[PDB]
């Protein structure tokens, strides 16, 4: 195996990376890496575009709930399960998308923006912390409020050399489970003394208190790694190349001509450039034919091509950056050159696979945990009543009572008609149901059925022709 | 080298000299060296 | 035969490679190769993109179970087998999809995440390890848990050499089969020396305790080799070439002019560039025409084309690397040249064959072993019941009772309508069935049938036209 | 004839290859040839791709068994023959595809894995060996265990010079047949020297105890010749060329500029490039314009085109190598230039002819011999019962009882719709049967028919429409 | 400084003014209409009076 050897001709005799765990290769440089990623996001055109694409495609304009408790396992009966689902969905709809924005303690974001910001933080930081608090002094029906914590404030044990159990400010038991996190205080003025607080992961009653979301890579990973470690260096170097090329082009274009003469500068520029002595500005009106004595001379400088093949190299670097980040090349670079229908559809599919994976993991898990945390409070406060004769209590079956599914925004078709024909053809056969085809457009089938059954009544009552879907 | 063996123990080979009287030889060769990581773990006495 | 000889003109007089099995060519340089491959996966965009392709296409966003016990051999009956399969599928679906992530001890993954990580860790290391233990103190329904172990941890105790019966931290009996594994301790700090344990592969009852999945190449191979050994050198050299070309382009485009004179540095820039003495900064406004005495001069330096044939060489190297890894070139480099439909479909199918092979072997074997380890408990703890009048006990034939088939995510076709049209054409004739077609979309036909029989009733009761599949 | 003469103008005066048989042209340089083949496979992007294509297209992900005993030759009866076939297929399907992987003693492969390893070994070594043994310690139903023997193991004892009857560790009787194989043990680090043991090809009872598969070239070929001898030189030389070209590109792009002066080494860089002495590092921020005296100078180097025709010549070499190995150029190089549908389909046909040949010979012969060796234990151990009134016993005509044909994975068509239309139109006429059409998709038609006959009952019970295949 | 510089760009440069006009024209358009949908199930009032309201 040449890979592990000296190399071809000794070229690899100095490439001996240490065999260390992921933690010992990530934690010593955590803060600097996070800071560099933030600097890239805040000051680069393409990084901001990538974050915007993440937020808009993974989550979308709306992130709607779909509750499906497993009634077979609980033995509660179909109608009771459906009624309980309807009541829970109505309660959540009234609590999640309110206008007063009381879901968040800071009173700044609704639920959809909270999901979007969580995906963003998971994009350029590789983790997200949502803290579920209480305000017993409040008079509202639901006193469970959530807060988003920046991963910077989950500091280590104050940066000192740490240990085995206490890693990166996340207290750990004998196994890999996490017991308690450390939270700091974000002080903008910069002079207040810092205070660190302990916030346990779970309350003694089993309720979720402080939430951590990320995707691991190896056996042990206390804190995650963002998607920029692959391609930061090329991004910064490309930005520097862009600025340097732009400045060089401006410098080369600035010096138009060059006067060579023997007389005084005022006289030489007076008798050649046409500037009047009555430095010296030159009027830009008309055409001029200067008269040059044998000593004098005039030279019109020529410059290189302004973009002598820089765009192709930009193309290569942007292709590399897009490959590293995950999105397609067209979306990141806005190039959209000439391409057939097949190439565009392949591009869209290759992006959408990754987008679906990310949505199914990060947003879905965060939303499910937040929804369960609210559901416990709703159940306890008798706002929602469980069916009787339950095989388990709510404590004994946490997921089974609230096994929920979420529907996000659906794809925007490249061909408007082909997708419609595909959906209709699948519906005509038995291969796919109504829910599957209505959900790909991000609509719930029950609402569509109710809307149609009131539309038929309105059309019948108003004196118009009955609709197509009405039953004769 | 021709048959792809280097840095091993007990390499055997067998050849015949090309000549009018031809004879056959047999040879095994190695590079035996024995070591200890810690030379001071064993105490060697002479009794009487 | 010229292959085994000196060569053409004696050019291959020094190409004399050692003749040795996989062990003698892999074991001495295992850690170095793993560390370099991990460096490339961590610090190169393209390799990380290949890993993401592996994870997303091999597994997807869901890894569904389909239980098909061989009831004919067991002599139990079809209906009892169907009921048993339904019960065990429901129990597995509730156990392994817990919102609190309690399948794994570390409480950081779910089942699909764990399968994806197993595939990835197979990709860049060559093997995947899963340890099955119990948490006796836990009071949940199932006490089985699984921990993912990184391949770096398995090493000889006390870092000694390889003995005949202990190669690379894996015990080997008289035959080639393994007996037990040596596991180090997770040492994040450099200090705090490591403790080495001993974990038998199988408990005395025959239940799996430690899982090792990897594909051998030769007769005796204690541990496998990852997919990167073919292209370890080329990716590093390609990265070095990219960085060097970018730095060289920036340097060459930096120097936009050159001043020749015989005066002081300050005055020469005052008189020609136009800077002010109150080196000297120059503001970029306007177009400037200097005046030069005979001794002076001004050269606007010209640089080469920034990208002279670098893109095509990058193309050739990326084609080589993709051919080495197994992912198609357009999936790796995001190139997507102008290509017809036939070429895109050919490339997608050529990559798809390999992807389906990997999913059928790696992920399927790991998930089957894990599912068997769970099914022992379900049976023993009497959560589910065995069919009566069985020819064999469960332990005498584990595979027959726990035989299972897994379904991943279906491919996303280049043309939307043609796939649906071919599916309907197949179903209309006898060449296929509903199960195989519904499986190619990652769906279970029984669930679709239940959904349709619910939807027809819901439409009938509400006053709508009955669906297409409804029976008169 | 000028082929056997001096040539055009005596250019072929020195080309006098010796007229020697294959045994005298392969054996003297056997081990070096195999070692060079392994080295090329282990350290090249293209060789590993060729091996992967061989494995994935010849066999695929599943290699099913279809038993068709010759009942007319034995005279047993149709119903009894089908009963025996069903019983033996069920027993084999249980034994072959265990997830405990206990078919081989090392417990690391399934049956399809073993067939794939056989195909791969037949690719880069020219021969495969399988040892069929028994385990009296095992308490399972079937005691048969197989193994894979690497061709390097089987050699002459103690490297003793070669003989007449015993060539290259394979013994030959008076005719060309082989009786026994000398196989050595292999321990890489040390222990007592290799002990060469005797293993007879076939036991006294006629059972096959050692398997050797390879296709001869001439009348007498004791050991096979690998497929790489044709093109081993060119792949190594292409490797050297690619590495040299990449290093040359790096070297040429490294030296950006050049400074000529007459002052100190550091002062010249301080005054021209702009570095600071507060070699001397230079900052890449902004644009710069140095000031030079008459003596000094600055030069911006220009490097040759990075990829000056290397891609086309690599294309030619890959075409040659693809012709040599058997895989089409488009599969090996991942190029996929703009090609119409006709060219792509023709190239696919060219690849598929060779792949069908290899699947019909190599894997099929290995699988047939393995299956017969297993079927002897079964018949003997009364796990299955032979039909009555048999004209011959099992040992009299082994091929009669085990006459089987295997199903591999089918082809993934370039256009999905067209092949389905072809199959449907052929089915409508009498030219082809359902068994062939369902076999070309890798399906067993009896299983398919059982599936439809169960699905129609399932649809009837649940209240859905009868399917198209149902009979009124 | 950031807000003042952004104002300077939007006032004087053609591409910034075009971008702002695109925002105004595509986010809102030429009109903005209301559809009042109280959650009548949550309040337990009815449907006819909800529609009249």
């Amino acid at each position: 195996y040449h890979g592990g050897g000296s190399g071809f001709g000794g070229q690899l005799r100095s490439w001996n990376p240490p065999s260390e765990s992921v933690d010992a290769a990530l934690l010593p440089n955590f803060t600097r890496g996070n800071a560099r990623a933030d600097d890239l996001v805040r000051n680069n055109g393409y990084a901001a575009n990538a974050i915007q694409l993440h937020q808009d495609h993974i989550v979308g304009s709306f992130f709607r709930l779909s509750h499906r408790p497993s009634w077979r396992y609980l033995g509660i009966g179909e109608e009771e399960a459906r009624a309980f689902s309807r009541e829970v969905e109505a309660a959540w709809k009234e609590f999640a998308e309110d206008d007063c924005c009381c879901i968040d303690v800071e009173r700044k974001r609704t639920f959809t923006m909270m999901i979007r910001e969580g995906v963003a933080m998971h994009a350029f930081n590789g983790e997200l912390f949502v803290q579920a608090t209480w305000d017993t002094s409040s008079s509202r029906l639901f006193r469970t409020q959530f807060r988003m914590v920046s991963p910077k404030r989950i500091s280590n044990p104050n940066n000192t050399g740490d240990s085995r159990n206490c890693r990166a400010g996340v207290q750990i038991n004998d196994s890999g489970a996490a017991l308690g996190y450390y939270v700091s205080e974000d002080g903008y003025p910069g002079w207040m003394p810092q205070k660190w607080t302990w916030i346990p992961r779970e309350l003694p009653g089993g309720r979720a208190s402080f939430i951590h979301v990320f995707e691991p890579v190896e056996d042990g990973q206390t804190r995650g790694a963002n998607v920029f470690y692959s391609v930061m260096e090329q991004m910064k170097m490309l930005d520097t190349l862009q600025n340097t090329q732009l400045q060089s082009a401006i410098v080369k274009a600035m010096y138009a001509a060059t006067i060579e003469s023997e007389l005084d500068t005022q006289s030489a520029m007076d008798f050649i450039l046409g500037a009047n002595s009555q430095a010296a500005p030159v009027r830009l009106g008309g055409a001029k034919v200067p008269h040059l004595m044998p000593g004098d001379s005039l030279n019109l400088q020529t410059a290189q091509d302004t973009d002598n093949g820089y765009s192709v190299f930009e193309q290569s670097l942007l292709r590399y950056i897009a490959a590293g980040l995950g999105v397609s090349y067209e979306q990141l670079s806005r190039n959209y050159a000439q391409m057939s229908y097949s190439t565009a559809r392949a591009s869209a599919n290759e992006s959408w696979a990754y987008f679906m994976g990310r949505r199914k993991f990060v947003a879905s898990r965060q939303a499910s945990q937040m929804f369960l945390c609210w559901l416990e409070e709703a159940i306890v406060r008798r706002v929602v009543t469980l069916p009787s004769k339950a095989r388990f209590s709510f404590q004994e079956a946490r997921s089974a009572w609230g096994n929920c599914d979420w529907i996000g925004s659906g794809r925007m078709a490249i061909d408007g008609l082909k997708e419609v024909q595909e959906a209709v053809m699948l519906i005509e056969a038995g291969l796919s149901t109504y829910e599957k085809e209505c959900a790909k457009r991000g609509d719930d089938y029950q609402e569509i059925f109710a809307q149609q059954v009131r539309e038929t009544m309105e059309r019948r009552a108003a004196g118009l022709k009955p609709p197509a879907w009405a039953a004769a | 080298q021709r048959e792809g063996i280097n840095a091993s123990a007990r390499y055997p080979k067998n050849w015949v000299t090309t000549g009018d009287p031809a004879r056959e030889f047999t040879m095994i060769q190695s590079a035996p060296l024995m070591l200890l990581a810690d030379p001071d773990e064993f105490v060697s006495v002479q009794l009487a």
